[PDB]
């Protein structure tokens, strides 16, 4: 059969690197919670109305009257967490591996990272709370041509129901776009294969996919899903805000204000930058340098495997990563703020600069430069 | 960069220049009209 | 002739003419249909 | 695809059949030393950029807290 | 932020599998019942919730008719008051919120319904709010509808404290002490704000258990299928 | 200066996977070319190191540290032929240039 | 009659309450000798509370 | 030739005969 | 070994053991299972 045949060439049978760690699963991983938010979203959309005066009491009804719908709500919670989580975590592998220099393949998932990014902001403006009440103007009028395109994304002088139905819409359409594009994702890496840790050509030892990293997925399918029955059964409220469980009250605003964890990397740096607009651009070049990253490859080695200076850098930009997500926690005050300046002039400074330095250092070494 | 920009590239560059210009003016026109830019449509 | 190998014969001319001449086109066609539909009713 | 993907040459390769073999050989006959054996190639790399964290951590968290403490020369 | 975070209390329901105590839920729901409710709503939570839980039907029926609800204009725009039903919700202490903020002296008394949920900490919040209602030290001073509550933001809830000992009597008899009746009423509060954590625990026991038998039997096919690479030895025979 | 050289040799531990620098070098146009004009011994040879080192990945085990690879055992052996393509491919750029 | 107040009463016996308690003191004629002073002692309060509590906790619930 | 090399022994991995084929 | 060749070499027989044994495996894990989530509570 044509499409078996297909099928068989890009999954039942496709030449793979026999020597790729746990974290080659993680990608799979994101692909599996994809469908688990679609299934639980799916779920959730039989219920839930996009409604200001009804949407926090469709919630409560979700949880408190449909048989099982607190099950697949926190469900769809903690899974958009542990989509983060492997989203950090597969970039991450990208990033240390040299895995960029699969330049569409980057692209295509820079792309899919923002999309992601906006699908969670807008669900998380979904249940109507306090919280998400106030964060939702905050970033719209962070988009403020600028008055025009907040006052138009909000469908009004502030959001209020216009923009909730629209939010409704949107975070419902954008993960089959997102599917599309992980669609798209799979193709620009088969062209060129996966990449192995040692970062070298693997064409000499590769082995079939589906007895050796099938069933490797299966069993990397089962601790994620261990983790995230045991975020959603034993402690569902550990990374949500307690301020969500109140309704959405215009005239009372919140004593402080965050978005959801994953977003606090780049809250860190918004806040950091003491002009607005240098904020909303540092912001988009945190996620944005990314893609920029396989023009700063300087090494004539792709991996870093053998290559430990860029480690010691690589896991400093992961502690002031680590370091920005504290930040963007704590309130605006001494000392909280000069770190927040110092970890984002030190991100930069690493993605930018001292890298393709210390790559062309590490290539001296070894009498190549 | 002279490998895609030497001295006989400069050449080229000014032998393309008046196209890319034309280009740029259609999209000019283009974004005028079409998002109704009126600070440039009202002249 | 002379249009054709002034506006009409460089694409890049091509697409500056079809532009320009639709950005004045919307102007021509919005006030001639109105006249038309204000006569009619 | 499997086939024509580079040329090997002059090359053998062994292998066993997966009932015949024991599932975990030595498992944690060698599988503890390995383990220690890695970590001690990645750990001066890895571990203290995590502890400068926990120790820059610590001191803002402290230092916020003396930063909210009164200033008892104030006031009088 | 400038409050004193609630101590922790050895909950019963504290564990990682452990359950609510249900006489708890039904004494607190006997402490909102007889005190909370004059002030407070619980706009989420049906009389029909209490069935099964610590009540049964009968025994919620007879409680949902001890009150009156309006149940609409009927067919003569005639809006009237019936017996509550197990499935009315529990009834509202004030028609509009702002005949709230008129007869609390200008707050809002909020919905009690996910309280513990909505509060950092809630369940400790709750009793130490409740059990917190100290005097305020030298230097603070504060209004009339105020009250020194280190833990409540500012110290300075409108909310005068609402549990002195012996505030109500307990049907089970168990002694109504102050401290008895706020553990009671955080135990239901939190009951209120999460009607489904026994039977979800339950789960997670079912869930650990099947994790417990079937991860080391994945991971032994896992180590099946590849062991034969896992054993692979490859040798390198120039011809020479 | 050397002395630490090797210690960085010692670092990048493809000695641990015997792995000369030139087998190392990421793939690159330049080296398939210097690869492609290797002589069949080195080829295979290089094939068989390559291939050892991604059996020993796939492991997660290093070869006995005697086997490993010296600084001094190191070769460059495709040093040279990547030199010779370089400087073509310099050449023919430079005429492209001008 | 409360059970949470015997605990408390055994919470003051402790050492540490005491020193707290004796802050406390010393800001209150401290704030009473400042006639215009707004230098309050919810700090020094808040102090003792944690302390007082926390150890009022540990054996409150069990006491109970 | 090739009879020269011998095949390497996997007894290490190998694990403990028809009869117990059946069992394996 | 008898079990081998009786129930788990053919693979219809494999999935025949695999259902029948499911069907059942249900009723004992989830008594055993509540057992122990009383026992606990
Ligand atoms: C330590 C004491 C035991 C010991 O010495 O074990 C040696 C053994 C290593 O032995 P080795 O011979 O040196 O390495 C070969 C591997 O065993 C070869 O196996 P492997 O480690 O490559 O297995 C693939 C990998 C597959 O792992 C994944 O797929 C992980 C997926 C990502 C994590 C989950 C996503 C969410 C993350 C949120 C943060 O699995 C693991 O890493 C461990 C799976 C354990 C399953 C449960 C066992 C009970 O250690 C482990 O396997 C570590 C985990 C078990 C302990
Ligand atoms: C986590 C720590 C894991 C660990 O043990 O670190 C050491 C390990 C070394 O890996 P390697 O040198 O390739 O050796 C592999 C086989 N010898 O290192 C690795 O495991 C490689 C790390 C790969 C991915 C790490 C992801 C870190 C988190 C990234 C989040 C943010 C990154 C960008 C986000 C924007
Ligand atoms: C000089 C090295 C001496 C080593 C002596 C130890 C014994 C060596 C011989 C025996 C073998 C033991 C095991 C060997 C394991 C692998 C080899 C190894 O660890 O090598 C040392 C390693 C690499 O050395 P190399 O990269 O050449 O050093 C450059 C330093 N930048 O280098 C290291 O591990 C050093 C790492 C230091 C990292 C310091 C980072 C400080 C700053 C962190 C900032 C984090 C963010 C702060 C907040 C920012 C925002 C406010
Ligand atoms: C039964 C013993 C209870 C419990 C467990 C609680 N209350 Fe009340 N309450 C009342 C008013 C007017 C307020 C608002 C006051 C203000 O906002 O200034 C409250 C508030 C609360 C809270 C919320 C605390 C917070 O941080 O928002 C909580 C958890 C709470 N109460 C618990 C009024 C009354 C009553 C009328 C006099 C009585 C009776 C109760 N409350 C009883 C209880
Ligand atoms: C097309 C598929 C999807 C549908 C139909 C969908 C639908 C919904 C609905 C109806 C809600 C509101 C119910 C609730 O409060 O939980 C919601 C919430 C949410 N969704 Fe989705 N969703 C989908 C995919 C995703 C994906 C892929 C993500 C992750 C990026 C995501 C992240 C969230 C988040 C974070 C919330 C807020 C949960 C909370 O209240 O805490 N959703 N979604
Ligand atoms: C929407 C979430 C994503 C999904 C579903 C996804 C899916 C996948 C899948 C299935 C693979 C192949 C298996 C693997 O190697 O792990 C893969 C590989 C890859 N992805 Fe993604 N991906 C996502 C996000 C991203 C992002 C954000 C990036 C860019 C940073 C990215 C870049 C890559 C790269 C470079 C590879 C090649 C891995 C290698 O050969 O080393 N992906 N992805
Ligand atoms: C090179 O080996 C492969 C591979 O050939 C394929 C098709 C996929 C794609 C398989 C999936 C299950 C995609 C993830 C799941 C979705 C639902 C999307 C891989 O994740 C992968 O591993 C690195």
């Amino acid at each position: 059969h044509p499409l078996f045949k297909i099928i068989n060439h890009s999954f039942i049978d496709l030449p793979a690197p026999s020597n790729i760690s746990s974290w080659w699963n993680f990608g799979s991983l994101l692909g599996v919670c994809l469908m688990v938010q679609i299934i639980t979203g799916l779920f959730l959309a039989m219920h839930y109305t996009s409604d200001t005066m009804t949407a926090f009491s469709s919630v409560t009804h979700i949880c408190r009257d449909v048989n099982y719908g607190w099950l697949i709500r926190y469900m769809h919670a903690n899974g958009a967490s542990m989509f983060f989580i492997c989203l950090f975590l597969h970039v991450g592998r990208g990033l240390y591996y040299g895995s960029y220099t699969f330049m569409e393949t980057w692209n295509i998932g820079v792309l899919l990272l923002f999309a992601v990014m906006a699908t969670a902001f807008m669900g998380y403006v979904l249940p109507w709370g306090q919280m998400s009440f106030w964060g939702a103007t905050v970033i719209t009028n962070l988009l403020s041509i600028g008055t025009t395109l907040v006052e138009w994304i909000w469908g009004g002088f502030s959001v209020d129901k216009a923009t909730l139905t629209r939010f409704f819409a949107f975070h419902f359409i954008l993960p089959f776009i997102i599917a599309a594009l992980a669609i798209v994702h799979l193709l620009f890496l088969h062209e060129t294969g996966s990449n192995n840790p040692t970062g070298l050509n693997s064409d000499a030892d590769k082995i079939p996919f589906h007895p050796y990293y099938t069933i490797k997925d299966i069993l990397g399918i089962l601790i994620m899903f261990l983790i995230l029955m045991t975020l959603v059964l034993f402690f569902p409220d550990m990374l949500g805000d307690p301020d969500n469980y109140m309704p959405a009250n215009p005239l009372n605003t919140p004593p402080h204000i965050k978005p959801e964890w994953y977003f606090l990397f780049a809250y860190a740096i918004l806040r950091s930058i003491p002009n607005k607009l240098g904020g909303v651009l540092a912001l988009i070049l945190s996620i944005l340098i990314l893609a920029l990253m396989p023009f700063l490859h300087t090494s004539k080695q792709r991996s870093l495997m053998f290559r430990p200076i860029t480690q010691i850098l690589y896991w400093i930009l992961v502690a002031n990563l680590l370091i920005l997500t504290w930040i963007g926690g704590q309130p605006v005050e001494h000392p909280f703020i000069i770190i927040g300046q110092l970890a984002s002039i030190s991100y930069f400074s690493i993605i930018l600069i001292l890298m393709p330095i210390s790559g062309i250092i590490e290539d001296k070494m070894l009498k190549l430069y | 960069l002279s490998r895609f920009l030497g001295p006989r590239y400069r050449e080229l560059a000014r032998n393309w220049i008046p196209t890319a210009g034309m280009w740029g003016t259609v999209g000019a026109v283009g974004l005028v009209w079409a998002t109704d830019w009126r600070l440039i449509l009202d002249w | 002739s002379r249009l054709y190998s002034l506006l009409f014969r460089r694409t890049s001319t091509f697409a500056l003419t079809i532009a320009v001449g639709a950005l004045f086109f919307e102007r021509a066609f919005d006030q001639g249909a109105d006249a038309i539909y204000e006569h009619i009713n | 695809e499997f086939g024509n993907l580079a040329r090997i040459r002059h090359v053998i390769s062994y292998s066993l059949s997966p009932f015949e073999q024991r599932a975990f050989p030595s498992y944690f006959s060698k599988g503890i030393p390995n383990v220690l054996r890695r970590t001690r190639e990645r750990i001066l790399r890895v571990a203290p950029p995590f502890v400068v964290v926990y120790l820059i951590y610590t001191w803002g968290n402290q230092e916020f807290e003396q930063s909210k403490r009164k200033n008892p020369a104030m006031y009088e | 932020d400038l409050e004193l975070h609630p101590p922790s209390y050895p909950w019963s329901h504290r564990g990682l599998l452990s359950s609510l105590d249900h006489t708890s839920i039904r004494r607190g729901f006997q402490v909102y019942k007889q005190v909370c409710s004059s002030c407070h709503s619980m706009d989420y939570v049906a009389y029909r919730h209490l069935v099964g839980v610590c009540y049964t039907e009968e025994e919620a029926k007879a409680l949902a008719e001890e009150v009156e609800v309006q149940d609409g204009p009927n067919d003569d725009g005639e809006m009237f008051m019936r017996p509550g039903k197990l499935s009315d919700y529990f009834p509202k202490p004030y028609p509009n919120p702002e005949a709230a903020r008129a007869a609390n002296n200008g707050a809002l008394p909020p919905d009690l319904s996910y309280i513990v949920r909505a509060r950092h900490g809630g369940e400790d919040y709750v009793f130490s709010l409740l059990t917190g209602y100290c005097e305020p030290p030298t230097g603070v001073s504060l209004r009339e509808g105020l009250y020194f509550n280190p833990y409540f933001p500012g110290q300075a809830i409108g909310m005068a404290p609402p549990i002195y000992t012996e505030v109500l009597e307990y049907d089970d008899g168990t002694p109504a002490t102050m401290s008895q009746v706020a553990k009671d009423v955080a135990t239901f509060l939190r009951w209120a704000s999460e009607p489904e954590h026994d039977h979800r625990k339950r789960m997670g026991l079912k869930m650990l258990l099947m994790m417990g038998l079937l991860l080391p039997l994945t991971y032994a096919m896992k180590r099946h299928k590849w062991s034969v690479l896992k054993s692979r030895k490859l040798a390198y025979r120039p011809p020479k | 200066l050397d002395g630490f050289r090797k210690w960085y040799y010692n670092a990048a531990g493809f000695n641990k996977l015997g792995l000369m620098r030139d087998d190392t070098l990421h793939e690159t146009e330049d080296v398939k070319e210097a690869i492609r004009r290797l002589p069949e011994d080195l080829y295979n040879d290089r094939m068989f190191r390559i291939k050892r080192a991604l059996d020993l990945t796939m492991r997660h085990q290093i070869l006995p540290k005697d086997q490993w690879t010296k600084y001094e055992e190191d070769k460059f052996y495709l040093e040279p032929y990547l030199k010779e393509v370089i400087r073509e491919r310099k050449e023919r750029e430079e005429w492209a240039k001008k | 009659v409360d059970p949470l107040t015997t605990v408390r009463e055994h919470c003051e016996q402790l050492e540490k309450c005491v020193k707290a308690r004796e802050r406390l003191e010393l800001c209150d004629n401290r704030v009473s000798s400042r006639s215009q002073t707004e230098e309050d002692c919810t700090e020094e309060l808040f102090d003792f509370l944690h302390a007082r509590d926390h150890c009022v906790a540990h054996k409150l619930f069990k006491n109970l | 030739s090739h009879t020269d090399v011998k095949v390497p022994d996997f007894s290490d991995y190998r694990r403990a005969s028809k009869e117990s084929s059946e069992a394996r």
